[PDB]
Order: C-alpha cells, then structure tokens, then sequence
C-alpha cells in the first residue's frame, strides 16, 4: 500500500493501478541498449525505485543490487572489479560475484564468519533486439515475449530506438500514449506537414462502451494488454467548432498511421503503422522512481537482408530520430509534465472528470488492477518488514 | 567430546532460558528450553554479531537484541525481519537427564 | 484544519486566525493594476492557493480557475482563446466561457454528454481606483466597500501604488505593519530625515487595556477592523537608554504623521496621514500561497481637478514612491521575511513572549478570528469543495 | 523523540544514541579558532540545531542564542551592540547583557513589565589550544576535560587544524572514524607512499569479544570513552585475496602509526601516532543538524618552545594539512556521505549487516547511549512543551 | 482589600481584581479554598481571569501556558516565570486578599 487506504477505498475497480506509484514488480523492462554496456564496464540505473548494477562479462549481462549488504553504501561510489567474475565494495572490501551476488570474500578480514553466509539481490537480465531487459522480480522469471508488445520479437524486425529520463509518473505517460483524444497537442507536429499525414483532431465515439476496445487476456505468449478501437464505430473529426464556428481544422494528408493502437503490460505501447505506414512505433514507460520514468522509444520495421537494415538504420538517423521520435513525441513530454501537480497527492485519480474516449483508459486501468505480477511498495526499496 | 557436546542437567535449565555453550576453535551455539524440549542453533545472530544467547526467547522464537530480528530455535528458520539467513541447527539429545548438543550442524 | 490541532488548542483566543496559512475565504483582494492587464491577454496568477487566469473581454476582466476539469492540467501551459469569449484546453480541447465557466465545446468529440453539463470555476473581477479586485469566495459578492478601509473609494481620492510578491506569509506582513513599537526600525529611513518626520522610538503606554484600541464592529458599510489608539494616553519615547545613559535618539522633524493607524480584514493597513499631512496610505497583505504575499502599497490623496492629479502623479514617481514605498518601507519587508523562520512550523504563535504595544496585535488577531467570512484550506486549493457537480 | 519508536523498540542495544540525530547536549564542542573572533564583532553559528552568537567582550567569549524572545528574530539580521556588555535587537529594541542574557532594557517602552523578568539563553565558552569550545547545555558546565581526549589539553601540546561543514549526520562520521576495517579507503592515500606509513587492508581479529575493546568509564576527570584494540589478538592483513588468489596488497614502510585509537563522548577521535610517530590527531564531529557537522580536525605535536612551533607551522602548512588532513581524511568525507541515504530514513539502523571489526562500533554506541548527558530535540530547538497531569 | 463573599463564586471559578492604580489580580475558589495571583499571565500580556481553572490550574487564554494557584508554579508551557501570589483571608465570609 503506497496510497492512503481512504483514496483505494473510492478507486475500488482499479486500487491496484492506483497503488502502483512504483510500477508493477515481477516484469522484464528495457533500460539501456545494449550497445551502451561494454565488457568489464558496470554502468548503475535506478530501476522501480531500486539502485543496480549492470556489466558485461564474456558478452553475457549481470544485474547485481548496487547497495553494499554492511553499511548500504552505493558500490559504484568506487567500482573495484578486482577479478573478472566479482566486485568489492570500495568500504570494507567486501567481494561479491556478479553471477549469484554470493559475499565469496572479505579483503578487510579473510576469517570473517560472514564470507559465504550473505547474498546481494541479483535480477535476470536479457539482451533482445539490441535492448537490454532486466526482470525487476524475484524467482524464475516468464518468457521476455509476455511483457513485450506482439510482433516486437520477430526474426525480420529490425529495432532502433532512443531513450531518456522524463520527469513524470510512469501512470501519466501511460494514459497520455493510449489517450485516443490526445492527438489535439500533436496538431501542429511537424512531422504530420512533412511526411503528409492524416490526422484527426479527435473522434465522436460510436457503437457501445464494450466496442470501444478489445481486452486481450488469451494470447497464448501471455502478454495482457488493450486494443483501442474508437476507430472502428466513431467518427474522426477534421473540423473542430466552437458554436458551429470552424476554428481549427484536423490534417488532411495521404498517409494513413496509427490504426492499431495497444497497451500492454508492464506499460508498453504499440502504435501500427507509425511513423510510416511500413514502420510501427513500441514505447515503455519504465519507472525509476515516484516521480521519473524511461521514455524508451523504438521504431520497428521489417528487413530480409542487410542492404535494406543498412537503408533503414540511415532514415531512422536522418529522419524518423528527428522528425517523429523527437519531432512529434515532445509533445506528450510536456503533456505527461503539466499532469503531475494534479496527481501528486493520489487525488486526481478521485478528482479528474472523464469523458467518452477515456474508456480506452479505464479499460487499461482495470487490466493493469487484475493482472499485473505485483505491487513495488517502499518495503522492496528499503529492506523487507516483518513482525512474529 | 567433538561429536556431542556435554551442556548441563536438563532440570538444570528453566523452560524458557537459553544456555551458551562455547566450543574452542569453532562459533559458540545457542540451547533453548521451549517448554519440556531442548533445541540449540548457532549463537551468533545471522544479521551480524549479536549473541542470540542474549535475546528474549518467546516460546520457540528468539528475539535478536541488536535490531529485533527474530528465529525458529526449532526450524532455525528467519520470524521476524531483518533476518533473512536461517541459523544453523544442532541436533540435541537428552541422555540420562543430561544434554548433550552436535559439534556439527544439520546439512543446509 | 491548516495548523496540528495541538497548536490550536492552545491558541483559545484566536485559534481561526492561526488556521489562516493561507488567508480568508471569500473577501475581495487587490492582485494587479488595471493598466496591467489589455484586452484579449490573459494573465495568470496565484491568490489564497488558487491558480487563476483573468481576462480583459470588451473592456471587462473575467476570471477563471486555472484547472482544466478533466484531467487538472493548466490551460495556461499552453493557452488557446480561439474565438473572443472562450478558452480552450490545450489538451483534449475543453472549451470554456469567461462569462460563466460553462463547458460549452469539446473539438476532440463535439457529440459528447459532458457538454453544457460541467462548469469551471469564477470568481467575481471589479476594478475599482485603477486596481483589479478579486472575490476569492463562493456565491454572490458583497459590496467592495467591506473589505476596502474608510476613504479608500471616495471620488476625490487619487490612488496611485506598486505591488510585488515578498515571501513571508501574509500575517506577518499585516501583524508588523499594524504593530506600533515596530517604529524603531525606521528610525534611520531617508525619508524621516529628507521630509522632515517627528518619529519616537516607541510608546509608554498608559491607561487600560480597551483604551489600547478602538475595534470597529458597527460600521454601516459592514468593515471590520481595529484602530490603534496607544498615542492616546501613551509617552512618546524619543530617548533609548540602556543602564541610564543615552544610546539612541527619535526624529524630532516638524511633520506628524501616522496619527490615525487602522488594520482591516482581509488585510489592509490604514496610515492618516503619510508619508506627508496631505495624503494618507492603503497597503494590503494578500496571501499568494503559505510562504507568500503580494505587498500592494497605495498612497491616497483627495484631486478635486485635472492639474491636481497631474501634480501629484508627478511626485508620486519622483519623491513619495522612491522615498516612502521604497524607502521607508524596504525595511518592512525584511523585518518580515526575519520572523519566517520562528512561525514555520506553528510553534511561534505559542512561544512568542508579547509586550505592550502586542495589545493592537491581540485585538486585530480577536478581530480576525471572529469577523473573517471563511478559513482557506488544502481542500479549496485542490478543489474537493464549493465546485460545479 | 526525534525517531519512529518501533525502530526505538527494534534496536535493544542502543536506542538512545539512534535517537540522539540532533547530538548529546550537556557537553562541550568545538565550533571555531580563537583567531576567527575579533573583539566586539559577534560571530554567527548553528550548534545542535540552534542559532547562535558569540562576541568578545575586553578579550572574553560570551555565547547567546540568536532567536529574540519576543518575536523570534535572528539579532544577527541587523547587529546593534549599543554598550560593550549588551545587545539591542533590531526590531523592538530588546536588549539583553551578553553576560547573563538578562533583558535589561526595551528602548521601544522602557517601562514594560518584561523588563528583567525575562532570560535569552547564555551557553558558556571556552578557549583551548587556540579553540573555541561551547558548553551546549544547562547550567554549571563540567571541566572542558572531560570532553576532550586524553592530551589535548597537556601544556607541551602544539595544536593546528581546519574546520568545515560536511553534509552527513554526525554519527556516521564518528563511525567511520572509529571503524577498524575502513582502513581499505586509504590503501591509495598520497600519504601512504610520500611519508613511508606501514598501513594494512583489515585486520583478522583475535581473542573474545570483550578483548576487542576497553571501555573507558573510570577516567579521573570523567571521559566516556573505548579504545580500538583489534590489532593487540589481530593480525594485520597485508595479502588481500579473492578465491585465494592476491589481488591487492597492504603498504609497507617503517613508519608505525594509528596504534592506539580511541573515541570519546561526544563525539571526538583521538589516533595516536599519526600522521608521523611524532604527532597526534584529534578529530571532532560536531552536530549542525540532522543532515550536517563540522568536521573540527587538529594535529598535536609536542613542542617545547618557541623555535619547534615554527618548524611545526611549516611542515603543518607545507605538508600535514594538504598530505593529511586533506590527502588522507578527504576519502574519510566522502565515505560519510556514501552513508547517509541508507540512514536516512533511520532504516539502516535496523537493515545494517555487521561483521567482527564492527565490535568497536558497537562498544561506541553502548558507551554513548549510557553516559551521554542528554538527547538534543527539536523541542530544545523551538521551545521545551510540557502539559499538567 | 475586600473582594467578594465565601458564597458570591462557586467552586472551580475566577474572579479579576482591579485595584486602585495597580497590576489587577486573579481569585481562584479550588474546592471551598480561595488563592489570588498576577492576573498578567508571566510569559505575556494575557489576563488569567479570562482562563479556565482545572482544580489548582489556570491554563492562559493566549497559548494555553498554566500555573498552580497555590504556589504560583508553571505547570504547562510556555511558561517558565512563576506567578506572584498573594496572602488570603476570609473573616465572617467575606474573601480578603493583601
Ligand atoms: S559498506 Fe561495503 S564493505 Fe562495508
Ligand atoms: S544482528 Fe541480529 S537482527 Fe541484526
Ligand atoms: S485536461 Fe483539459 S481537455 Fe483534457
Ligand atoms: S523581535 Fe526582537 S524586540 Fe521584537
Ligand atoms: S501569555 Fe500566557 S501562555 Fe503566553
Ligand atoms: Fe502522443
Ligand atoms: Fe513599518
Ligand atoms: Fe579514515
């Protein structure tokens, strides 16, 4: 419980999601590229609130808990990596291995009781498409393929991507990503202009509330994730009025993007085709902490050979990377940002007023509540409590 | 006198005390009186230093002194936080009215 | 409750006055100058807690909460006035009437069920002596009269002044302004030398404890406030001595000034006259946050003529607002910011060790207590009360 | 009450000293240098969380708080010291003797009641050494002997230093100082090589845990202290090994130093020899705040005369403070602060996982729970609050 | 100086006492016992008399500092002064203080 139990008591239908302020344990999430993590060079992430330590070792990744099991300082203050398979902290010398976390030595005092007696949390970690995931959770972790968007993990798929550090809950990111309406603040995106985009300022929700999206819990990989089909019934609005006045107009462009819109656990948005028709964009919205989260952005796009990876690694260089990645995604920065005063203190999720295109939103919400792998709390953070 | 370790008189010990025997050249182990039974863990605390012999026993769980943290004396197993290392348990045996406890402890 | 119920338990005499963090609930405060503000370029601004955006439609100001309803963004991050009488939320386009804060228009669905069905809060806007006057309140304003002191709305009297935002709270703006033995501080200011001031270092006070102060229940325009009256039977001290010899002197100019001293609610000090016997000064305290206020300084004198007006305002900018807005008053502001610290955490309003003069303090934080039209709370500001269903 | 006391409750051993964030009033601390206080100019500082002022008075050191009893105001905002023996405060003119605190004077309304009917709070000062030594505490000091290590204060006793503020709580830097193993930080110490000093990686502890320590609470003057006595059953660990192969040594030289260590209440390392076999340090952490201390560090070195305290002065300015006290106890700051997140929920009072050269520490918090003079609280801060039965 | 009769206040009320050009009492009844103070609270400008009594207790109106009315005492913070007491006396039930 990281939420006044008065606020979860008024959310019942998705108290979990509101409880989450630290995102969801038990799930694999990307942090890095694997190409920014060398052989024998530990890098530190915060991770669901959590400081680790990630290196590369005979080109296989380690997560060790970058936080001395004696007096809990941060290991990589100093990084000592003294023999190729262990770390000692830079305080009492006490050596841990990266493979286990075993304590297997103490420089300081070689008869000490506690050599071999002591563990540090590891985490699995796992490279796919160049993306470097690691299950923040305990026991065996699932098939990476569960927390990945579909299609993401394909043999031909070529991914390239962009991460960085957003001042935001990782919740606001989320909703803003799968708000159908949003698309308002994308209005004057450059990217829409130049790469001749149709785009909508909106839709008029048609069909029943059940219409509105499809609910996915039967994907036999068990990802668990929310289609928004606001497309299929409703209709797009291209002129916006205010009492019958035309004030604004929608994008008339040729390019048809973003048909198929999806939301997945633990918070991954698959938006087809983006971009371009022949591309489609996945975003995780990893938390780091309360306040802060990855904005993990890839452009994937089917390659057969390496004369078309190498065309594809150049347009994403020279155009999708500053055109729709920066170009038109900036936007949503801002967005997610001016929502944090109203959220802060776990009342706007009691105080905001929905409307019709939320229900994409609500519908995420409730998937989130039933079928996440388990609350963080500030107890994973800091040390696990417990009374006889 | 290595495989079993003479401790004491079993009426020699109150239900509910626990007894320090120091063994030379290895860590010093902790016996328990819960009731009528005898059990014995190691001494030393696995969350650091502190001799559990010093603790409050509650029944069958000892209560470190240094932070609370808390053990089983009969599953060695951690009850309260911020334990997490299960003690080492030592088979004790009460032949004719005397207590005698393993120089080894139970495999892990 | 803004204040640990222990604080104000111990507070019997002035408990809601010490819940005041963040000031009084429905009273008109002074935010800005009329020339501050042009037709069709909204302003934002915080006042009691509360974001607000404030308009100029055909000459009249409007003012809306700066809080989309839907998802409680700020409009302002991105304002859209796209036809002259609305604004629209940068967001999912929400769109609202200055007029009356009704939802009206969504662009992203214009067949949705909220439309004509929710409503952005207003608060009633009325520019009076060329200074914007907010209701922070619900309902139906009273008169501005209430709320402004004497003399201040009289035809005759030109209003000319300067704001800005001074952090302390705005208690101890007002509790310093309106303190009589606070004098001392001034007593190196240019202007009591350049304009010739009788200024003591304090009062001896004399008489009984009512005598201290006239509180003004029964004024038929339904002000509340308290007139300090210590020069009434009070010694003027003009020799400081410690151990019986003479360290410090007062002023001993030909000009009195500040024979009439009156504080009102919400919070507006009275000086009769000042800085010179021709003028009087009006100067509010109006709460920004719980660490802030606007210090809105106005000097007062009656212009029965077009060259009048143009005399005074020419030595407004050259003599009264550089030697006594700036001058005299700058050291107010310190002197305020230096008791921060000590009623941060609430404990200064149970530890403090008052004197004398604290009389007019004591009446004023009586006055308060009993005649303030409403206690500000964390609840108003995050809006969980008075609202639009 | 300064802590969560289900963590109180949870740490049997030596919950007064978890408790104790702000430090142990009743003792003496170093704040500055005699040379740092010029006569008649008062020096501002912060000392177990509360403001204060010192002064120098015919060549004597007075200490009063700097918070005015009436309104709550630092007097250091605006210094008036009328007459040598007092102070005025700023505001209201309340003017206190350094002497006694005693409010002798109100310039404002020399007729008040409050008049030597009230107290600011004095707290004796003391040099030593060339030392400035406050008594925060209540009433009729102790020796300055009992809180100083044994030495300091020998007449032959040469003392330089430096001081500054460190952000990390004061008992982290106590225990980092007293900590045997922390040696390892350093292994690399410019020291280390460029003066030859025999240095280990740790120690492999011998004997019972009693033999680890001796606890000092039978001193002839008072001291509450414990000696470092691992290396006397230890061996040192030159060879440090990981699966049993060597991957760092220890330093060999000649130079024995750090043989006999000691921390005494409140909170003062002495090592001895160091940094040559000629010298002593001696190294203060003074409680700020809760977040900071000083970090009040002085080498000893017997000289007997004017010509070896020259002598002393150069290699000090030439080689000890820049080798030393930086190039050496520079790693010891930042080991501190690496410490402070853990702690700083008072978490890691609970979560630390010990090991055997952690004996010392553990003796020191024993010590410091049962012979400390009082606990510091935000109480003793803002205003000591007590209610009737 | 006369103040009032033994029957003229009840148990566990206050009572100011003016005086001709002096610093006004406070009379407390605490059972059928009767006490007078300061009616200035010490670490201010409060009067007492405006108060609450709680048996031997009078808790200031100002920030809820106490004295014991027998001896004068703090009893409460913020108060650290103690209150001036005076001698009292009732013959032929009628209160007296000096
Ligand atoms: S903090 Fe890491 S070995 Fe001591
Ligand atoms: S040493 Fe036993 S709980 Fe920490
Ligand atoms: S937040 Fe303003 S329209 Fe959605
Ligand atoms: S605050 Fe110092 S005299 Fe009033
Ligand atoms: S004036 Fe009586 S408690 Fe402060
Ligand atoms: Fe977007
Ligand atoms: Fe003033
Ligand atoms: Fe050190």
């Amino acid at each position: 419980a990281n939420v006044d139990e008065a606020i979860l008591k008024r959310v019942k239908g998705w108290a979990p999601y509101v409880d989450a302020k630290l995102g969801f344990r038990n799930h694999w999430y990307p942090v890095m590229f694997s190409k920014e993590i060398n052989e024998g060079e530990p890098k530190t992430l915060k991770l669901l609130g959590e400081n680790l330590l990630v290196n590369r070792i005979d080109g296989k990744l380690y997560c060790l808990k970058d936080r001395c099991l004696h007096r809990g300082v941060q290991l990589s203050v100093k990084v000592e990596c003294k023999t190729k398979s262990t770390i000692t902290c830079w305080y009492h010398a006490w050596t841990y291995r990266w493979e286990d976390g075993v304590l297997c030595d103490i420089l300081t005092n070689p008869t000490s009781a506690q050599i071999g007696r002591q563990k540090l949390k590891t985490y699995p970690v796992q490279e796919a498409k160049g993306c470097v995931f690691i299950y923040l959770g305990d026991g065996d972790p699932p098939p990476l393929a569960r927390d990945t968007p579909p299609n993401f993990l394909d043999d031909d798929m070529e991914i390239l991507g962009k991460n960085q550090i957003i001042k935001s809950n990782w919740r606001l990111a989320v909703e803003n990503g799968f708000d159908p309406s949003h698309i308002y603040i994308h209005k004057d995106s450059i990217l829409v202009k130049d790469n001749d985009l149709a785009l909508p300022l909106g839709f008029a929700p048609g069909g029943d509330r059940k219409q509105q999206t499809r609910v996915v819990d039967d994907d036999v990989v068990g990802r668990k994730g929310v289609y928004d089909l606001i497309g299929e019934h409703g209709v797009p609005v291209f002129e916006g009025t205010i009492g019958g006045e035309v004030v604004r107009e929608g994008a008339y462009g040729e390019k048809i993007v973003a048909n198929d819109i999806s939301i997945w656990l633990p918070g991954v948005l698959k938006v087809n085709p983006f971009p371009n028709p022949d591309m489609m964009q996945f975003e995780w919205y990893v938390p780091i902490d309360e306040n802060t989260h990855y904005y993990f952005q890839t452009l994937g796009k089917p390659c057969a050979n390496d004369e078309e990876r190498k065309k594809y690694e150049q347009e994403f260089e020279s155009k999708w990377k500053p055109m729709a990645l920066e170009g038109f995604n900036n936007d949503d920065i801002w967005a997610r940002e001016a929502m944090v005063d109203f959220y802060a203190d776990d009342k706007g999720w009691v105080n905001e007023i929905l409307f019709e295109s939320d229900e994409a939103i609500v519908a995420w919400r409730k998937l989130a509540s039933e079928h996440n792998q388990g609350i963080q709390t500030q107890a994973h953070v800091s040390g696990l409590e417990h009374h006889h | 006198n290595q495989i079993w370790l003479k401790v004491c008189a079993a009426s020699d010990m109150q239900p509910g005390t626990i007894r320090r025997v120091n063994r030379v050249g290895a860590a010093p182990l902790a016996v328990y009186r819960v009731g009528d039974q005898f059990y014995a863990t190691e001494d030393t605390c696995t969350h650091g230093i502190a001799s559990l012999s010093e603790g409050t026993l509650d029944g069958d769980v000892i209560e470190c002194p240094f932070h609370g943290g808390a053990f089983n004396v009969c599953t060695g197993m951690p009850a309260s936080s911020p334990c997490t290392v299960p003690l080492g348990v030592f088979e004790v045996e009460v032949k004719e009215g005397e207590v005698y406890v393993a120089g080894e402890k139970k495999l892990e």
